[PDB]
């Protein structure tokens, strides 16, 4: 409902809008609650077996076309701190600036606990920043 | 999974702790080869000491 409300403005009135989601795991989560009674055989961990198709068609109207730009910002939670877990996981594919935290960093009290070392940008060349 | 890399995790540091400690055996074993000169020219200054 809401990535359809920026559509229209990105659309039709050609605007530059921002679009803040939090959180886009419940969007799965809530997919995989269904999912049992919907007669479909579970994946591994426990998640629907449609979890990167659902979310990439979700995933690919969040983007800027030749109309206007969306500039969105997602929170993913990785449950249990395991950026193994295939939501997280598959969620970095999608992106084009990942910003990891750790929860090692916000122990030791350096806040935003960001982890440089598993963070990555697209815009991180030469040829786009100075 | 997490507590599958927990125990990775913790071999990882095991792994390097030995290299460290490989690198500390090495040290040592300069040292000692460098003050085995003394094993040949001991036994002979104390001998009205005693």
């Amino acid at each position: 409902s809401a990535l359809t409300m920026a559509e229209y403005f990105r659309d039709v009135e050609g605007q530059d809008v921002l679009l803040f989601i939090d959180n886009i795991f419940r969007f799965t989560q809530a997919n995989s609650e269904v999912s049992a009674l919907l007669g479909r055989i579970p994946a591994a961990v426990g998640y629907q077996p449609t979890l990167a198709e659902d979310l990439g068609q979700l995933q690919e109207r969040i983007t800027s076309t030749t109309k206007g730009s969306i500039t969105s910002v997602q929170a993913v939670y990785v449950p249990a701190d395991d950026i193994t877990d295939p939501a997280p996981a598959t969620t970095f594919s999608h992106l084009d600036a990942t910003t990891v935290l750790d929860r090692a960093v916000a122990e030791s009290g350096i806040y935003p606990a960001v982890n440089p070392l598993e963070c990555a940008s697209r815009i991180m060349d030469p040829d786009v920043i100075s | 999974s997490g507590k599958l890399r927990l125990y990775k995790e913790k071999l990882e540091g095991y792994n390097r702790f030995y290299s460290i400690v490989k690198t500390i055996k090495m040290v040592t074993l300069a040292k000692y080869r460098a003050a085995q000169g003394r094993i040949r020219t001991r036994d002979f200054s104390l001998r009205y000491t005693e």
